[PDB]
């Protein structure tokens, strides 16, 4: 269960050395910028209903098979499973955003999710499309500058994009 | 291994060792992690062995080993294998426990194992959990025994987080086919119909 | 390990929910103290060699009986590896400073301490007073926030050894 | 894994590791003898599926005019068509539960994960309570005797689960 | 597990179709002939020890190598285990007979059984023979016309023969 | 109840361990947020007499059908209960704000929210949009740390209502 | 887990026969010199911590890369794991020595040990070398003529050496 | 594509000559044997489902070891893609019958099959026993010359797979 | 083509001056890392069939319209050409990695691909997805430490990533 500082510490310990000057420099830079990361995390947190609802709407509009009877999100319990899975993926994406590390996502939430979906007959491709629609809605919600000080967040935007892309690629 | 009311100092350490060896697998527990307050609360009977096991399940050592590095399927399998002795039977159990987790927290998730009816008869207040799926337990599938056999790799082995594989799931593959592969035949025609388009 | 951010993620993952406001407040306060902690890590990183040698000499001074033959301190390898141990402790304390949490200590020295101390017949008192000497040196090497920040981890490890 | 008095007795006997005792056979025979009214009600509903669905959607619009206006869920031609599809689903599972002489089909296929989908798609339970109340009013006249009683009971179960 | 009622439901559902009139016809027939099915199930239940003892006697008559030292059923613990296994298979056959379909027998009993016996080293040919011997010793109890109204029940006799054959083929 | 000091003491005492670095950080951070929270608490305590009326008029405006005869919002006693509900809401918002934790908020409105809402046919959307009105108006009522401190608590309340 | 007596009993039972006279002679001779076996077990128990400490000292002097940063036994927890493994294996060798057969080893000590070590990345050669060093440290204590009666115990020495060698070969 | 008609037309075009006797006699041959070929193709199109699914079953029965969990043949998608591939093969055999030439087989499935097969570790045998199943049935569904020529084309299919 | 040393000589000739000391320093830095370059290219070449196979697996999984009839991979000769394209693009990116100068990839490979796939009707977005999947599959073996001396090579990872990014943006 790792964040960026803990990965840095792990590397410094495998080498057996103290942390190097450049490492402390980049960690201090990350910590100073971290206030903006916290706002990105709060934007994901407070709006996740909206991201999930929009992603589900676009997903089932594109693939109306998953709502057909015999489709894999057909009954109310499977629709609930779909929404809950999307919400958990988004939760662990925001966890990775806070920690600035993909360890929590990859270990806790995606170590064996592909094999689970294959075992249950779930189309992993629709799962990946749900994740990508989630990332699009999350980008739109991160772009929002309401009640916050304007600034440049391209670092956080790229990290969120690569988090969602890692999620999609690990699923499928 | 039990803990009666008039128990003495002897085998109380033995009871603790059995509890740790069961709950935490064969994974080592450095006394930097043993909760001394819980042991003292057990020593006067303020809590039963069931209460002490609830405490250990809710410590950060248990969580560190079984909740963080693992998925939720693996977490449910391990919770069964450790707090109950048996493997899970079907995705009815997995779905119930995962929904209970996401809706009511790890606290209620672990309570569903500890204050359960099954735990009440088989172990109860003063019995340390033991692997009992090897012997035929009433009302099981033939896959409960197979699952406990697959989870249990030996007396020497353990279900440890800190290994090469990263503590991946052992049994969702086993528990996988019966629950949701009855509709395989028609899903085949659906997939062919999609492919032919 | 176990840091402030990691503890936030754990308490928000075990309970299976999003991050409430209070956890973000804790994260942002941790970000506030980040700069003093990393400055303390800088200062201790520079003075590593002198700190280690002074700690070793303080060990020899406080425990005169350790040095003579037939005892733990005798033999060049013994105090060379004493220096190794002291460097280990100092490195993990700087790690705690950088991580802004007691994680690396608890994972690399505390977890597993008494078994190794009692097996190889080492003494917690040697390292306790050596960390006391490191406390003495970091009293002057640091000032203000970074000073007490380093002191917090030093005496946390001391209480762990005590 | 749908639950039914047959399934319930088999499950409560497998749980105890025992053969089906007399009382479970009593319950099974009771279900078997009541099957004929339930199957009769199921076929009666199946013949009149479309009229009931259309009436239900019209009554839902009537008791909730505000949803119909634009800017709301009720707007949309295909939207309203698959509203009718949704009430068709509800009636379909009512007939399934009648055939099964148990709430298992209804429970699993609708009630399980009901409020979650209602929230996450902002679907008001009161819409569907209106629809099922209209279906109750209709089945009052179509069915009589035991079949009517069974239909009313299952509609009550679904409404209470929604309400 | 599923009876034939919920088979009809599930096949109606996965094609999104209401239950047909013809399907209601078959299920109503199932319900009317249900009382004979209850008679058959009670015949299996109340005569369980007789069926099990007869099948065991024949089984240990045919192949003595089980009961002699070094045999699977020998050490008088494994004999109790053998009788318990036969009781379990009989119980699940009666469950499938009451239900109408082999879902109980093929899910709760027969999924992990063949390789369970492979793990234990138990011969599975002997277990399948034991199941067939129970089928023989249970048809005679199932056909008992005493203390019950008389009627044709060849349908249920074929049904129970198929369930016993299914268990024996799965296990072997 | 639940404050930042609540998780401090709970996560310090669950392990049965003395208070280490991290919970001391959390206590200090909670202590520093206290005064902007108190300023915001004063600001939102002054405005309540008009805040409640603004909220009730916002509810009546958003849902035209609720106020018409035969519905929940119509009636003098019904609107009196609306006013009492909004006043209680704002009072517990101030309580959570001053306490620096949503503890009073959580165990006073969240505890028993969904079941009581379905019991008396309280549509959550009514209170969601009322709290949205309060959030929007407090956006101009407060600035700086106070604005964010109020807005995150309002967001927690509305997410609870969802 | 079978002592010499129960292993002999199991062999006799598999042959479906009473215990032979020569086998009873073997068991009587075993139980006659059993006081020597008890002395050896008490020397492995009373002088256990010295054996683990000396074996660990020699092991970590001869092979230094373990304690280096990045080494397999580097942090405190892994040193404690080393010490507990060595103590457990000495304990199980004492168990086997008292019982008289390696049944306790292959049942409990060595049941899945190689699987565990291949999962943990531990070099099994190092663990085997540690067991060898425990052998050398333990033979000194077993051969201690002081505080016991003088008598030949070469059979016990060979038996304990075989136990340690079997443990090493199973780990290796 | 590649047909005896196309072979004639290309082997006349590349030399820029008008057609003479030999190739137009071959054209007579094609046009006379079209009818048995086309009715054979009709019959094969008439019975496809049994052919494909029983071929899949025959592959399982001849290779039980690919069915179990944990190997490449295992998987619902894997069975679906079995049926897909064998359906394609039946497709193209019918096409070749229609064209009265082995062209379309060569153009589509014979061109580059080796390296794509070893790309996914596909065993061509599996398809060969599928073809064996297919010849087993066409020994019954067809009669004489149509049967003979369908057997010829499928045999060429194995030979290319061989 | 024009390797890194060729590039240095080219710029030296163009400005007409000798090598500066910094030029010799950077060329020596390239010379010393040539061992790491050999390791990287060996890893890529040895794992090439596996990498391209799994990459094509994710390719056809993510986009299921290419394989099916009417797609540019359907006629199964196009499949062979597709495999040839993946292997050749990986071959030239391995070439560019070995040379350390992206000139060979830009000239010998990417000069005409754009117009080529316009003339061939291939979806080029799909090909960009393909090469991105290549880098994703290849970085696995890149950070693999099997059978080789361990060491940080972050520059090699970044250079390989930039090479694949150049290829992707080219065919994009
Ligand atoms: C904590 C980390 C974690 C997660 C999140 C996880 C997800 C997960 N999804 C599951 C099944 C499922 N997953 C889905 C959702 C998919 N199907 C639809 O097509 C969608 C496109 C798509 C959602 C994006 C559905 C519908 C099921 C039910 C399958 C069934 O009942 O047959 C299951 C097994 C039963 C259950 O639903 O609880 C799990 C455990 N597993 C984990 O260890
Ligand atoms: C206690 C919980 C918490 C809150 C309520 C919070 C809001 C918050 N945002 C801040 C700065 C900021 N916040 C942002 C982020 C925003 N700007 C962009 O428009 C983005 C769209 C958007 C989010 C990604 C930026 C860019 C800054 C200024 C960067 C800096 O710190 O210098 C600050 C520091 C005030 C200052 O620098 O004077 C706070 C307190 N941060 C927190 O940890
Ligand atoms: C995680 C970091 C870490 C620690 C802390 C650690 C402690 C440690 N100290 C050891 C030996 C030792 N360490 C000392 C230290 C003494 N030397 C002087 O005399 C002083 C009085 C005193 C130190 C202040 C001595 C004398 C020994 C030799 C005693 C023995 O090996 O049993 C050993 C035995 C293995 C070896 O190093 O060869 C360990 C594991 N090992 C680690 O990997
Ligand atoms: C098998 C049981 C089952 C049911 C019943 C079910 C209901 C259901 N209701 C939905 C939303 C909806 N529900 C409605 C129906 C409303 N429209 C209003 O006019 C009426 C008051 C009311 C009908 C009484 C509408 C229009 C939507 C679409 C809203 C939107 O997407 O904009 C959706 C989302 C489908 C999509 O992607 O568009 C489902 C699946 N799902 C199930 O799996
Ligand atoms: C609920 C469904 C279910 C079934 C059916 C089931 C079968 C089953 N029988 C077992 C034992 C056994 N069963 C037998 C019976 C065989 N010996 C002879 O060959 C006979 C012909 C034959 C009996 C028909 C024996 C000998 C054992 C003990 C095996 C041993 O100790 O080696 C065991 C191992 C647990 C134990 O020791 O009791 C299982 C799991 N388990 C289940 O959960
Ligand atoms: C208390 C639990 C319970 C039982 C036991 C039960 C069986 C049962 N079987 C009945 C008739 C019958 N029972 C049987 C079955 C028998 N006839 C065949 O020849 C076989 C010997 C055998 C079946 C293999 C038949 C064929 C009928 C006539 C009903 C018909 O015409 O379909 C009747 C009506 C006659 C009466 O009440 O005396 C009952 C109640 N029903 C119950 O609620
Ligand atoms: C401890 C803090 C507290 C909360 C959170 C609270 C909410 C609350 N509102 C209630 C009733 C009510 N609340 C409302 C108000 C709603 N209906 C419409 O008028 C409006 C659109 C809308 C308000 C904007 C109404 C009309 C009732 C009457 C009962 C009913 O709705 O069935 C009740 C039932 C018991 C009662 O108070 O009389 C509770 C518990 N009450 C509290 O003491
Ligand atoms: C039947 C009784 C029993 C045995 C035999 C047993 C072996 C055993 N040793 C373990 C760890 C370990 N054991 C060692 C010690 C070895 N590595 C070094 O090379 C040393 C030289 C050498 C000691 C001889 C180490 C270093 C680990 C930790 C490896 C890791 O964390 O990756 C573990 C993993 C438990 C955990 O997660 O902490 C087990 C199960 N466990 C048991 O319950
Ligand atoms: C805790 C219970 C208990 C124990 C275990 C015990 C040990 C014990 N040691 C004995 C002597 C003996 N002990 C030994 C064994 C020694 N020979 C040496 O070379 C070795 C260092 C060592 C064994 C490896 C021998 C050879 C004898 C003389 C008796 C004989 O030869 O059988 C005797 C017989 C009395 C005697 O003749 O002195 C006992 C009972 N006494 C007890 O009350
Ligand atoms: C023009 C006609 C045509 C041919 C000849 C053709 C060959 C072919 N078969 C494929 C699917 C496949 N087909 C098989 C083999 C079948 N499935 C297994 O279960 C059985 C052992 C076996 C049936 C006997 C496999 C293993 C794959 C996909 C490879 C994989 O995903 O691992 C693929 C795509 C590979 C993939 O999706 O990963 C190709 C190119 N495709 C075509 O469109
Ligand atoms: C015949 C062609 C040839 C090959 C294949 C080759 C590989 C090679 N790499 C070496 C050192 C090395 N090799 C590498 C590269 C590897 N280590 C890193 O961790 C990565 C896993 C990976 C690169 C991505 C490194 C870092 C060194 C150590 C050199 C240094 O100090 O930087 C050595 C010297 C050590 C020995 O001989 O055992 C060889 C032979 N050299 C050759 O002449």
């Amino acid at each position: 269960m790792n964040d960026v500082f803990t990965r840095a510490i792990a590397q410094a310990d495998l080498k057996g050395s103290f942390l190097l000057e450049s490492d402390l420099d980049k960690l201090a830079s990350f910590a100073k910028e971290g206030v903006k990361r916290l706002d990105a995390v709060a934007a994901l947190t407070n709006n996740a209903p909206a991201i999930i609802s929009d992603a589900a709407h676009k997903l089932f509009a594109e693939q109306q098979e998953l709502i057909q009877p015999g489709g894999n999100a057909y009954p109310h319990r499977r629709m609930a499973a779909c929404l809950r899975d999307m919400e958990i993926i988004l939760r662990y994406v925001s966890y990775a955003l806070l920690a600035g590390d993909a360890s929590v996502l990859d270990d806790r939430c995606l170590n064996g999710l592909r094999e689970t979906y294959n075992a249950l007959g779930t189309p992993t491709q629709s799962v990946a499309r749900a994740v990508q629609l989630m990332k699009d809605a999350a980008m739109v919600h991160l772009k929002s500058t309401a009640n916050v000080t304007v600034g440049d967040c391209s670092s956080l935007y790229s990290e969120a994009a690569t988090y969602f892309d890692k999620a999609a690629a690990s699923i499928a | 291994v039990t803990l009666r009311a008039p128990f003495t100092e002897e085998q109380f350490q033995g009871a603790l060792y059995a509890i740790y060896k069961q709950v935490f697998g064969n994974t080592y527990v450095m006394e930097s992690e043993r909760p001394t307050t819980a042991e003292s609360q057990l020593k006067d009977g303020r809590i039963t062995v069931r209460g002490f096991i609830r405490l250990l399940a809710k410590t950060e050592a248990y969580k560190s080993r079984f909740l963080y590095t693992t998925s939720q399927n693996r977490f449910i399998e391990l919770n069964h294998k450790l707090l109950l002795g048996r493997a899970p039977y079907d995705q009815a159990e997995i779905i119930r426990h995962l929904d209970l987790w996401n809706s009511q927290g790890y606290d209620a998730e672990i309570d569903s194992y500890i204050e359960s009816e099954e735990y009440q008869e088989f172990f109860g207040e003063e019995v340390v959990p033991f692997f009992r799926g090897f012997k035929y337990q009433v009302g099981q599938n033939p896959l409960g025994f197979n699952g406990l056999v697959r989870l249990y790799d030996g007396y020497a082995g353990s279900d440890t987080e800190r290994n090469q594989s990263g503590q991946v799931a052992r049994l969702t593959d086993r528990l996988s086919r019966p629950v949701r592969e009855q509709s395989s035949v028609d899903r085949i025609e659906r997939l062919l119909r999609s492919y032919t388009s | 390990s176990r840091t402030v951010i990691t503890e936030v993620i754990a308490t928000a993952d075990s309970q299976g929910r999003f991050l409430n406001s209070t956890e973000l407040q804790a994260a942002f306060g941790r970000f506030e103290r980040a700069v003093p902690a990393i400055e303390a890590a800088r200062a201790l990183t520079k003075n590593q060699d002198a700190l280690v040698k002074g700690a070793v000499q303080a060990v020899f001074k406080k425990f005169p009986y350790v040095t003579q033959p037939g005892e733990k301190g005798y033999g060049d390898s013994n105090q060379a590896k004493c220096a190794r141990d002291i460097g280990y402790y100092l490195r993990f304390i700087t790690y705690s400073l950088v991580a802004s949490g007691t994680g690396p200590l608890d994972d690399y020295v505390i977890a597993g301490l008494r078994e190794v101390n009692r097996a190889f017949n080492l003494n917690p008192l040697w390292y306790i007073e050596a960390l006391n000497y490191i406390k003495g040196e970091t009293g002057k090497l640091l000032s203000g926030q970074s000073k007490t920040e380093a002191l917090l981890y030093i005496d946390h490890a001391i209480n762990a050894l005590s």
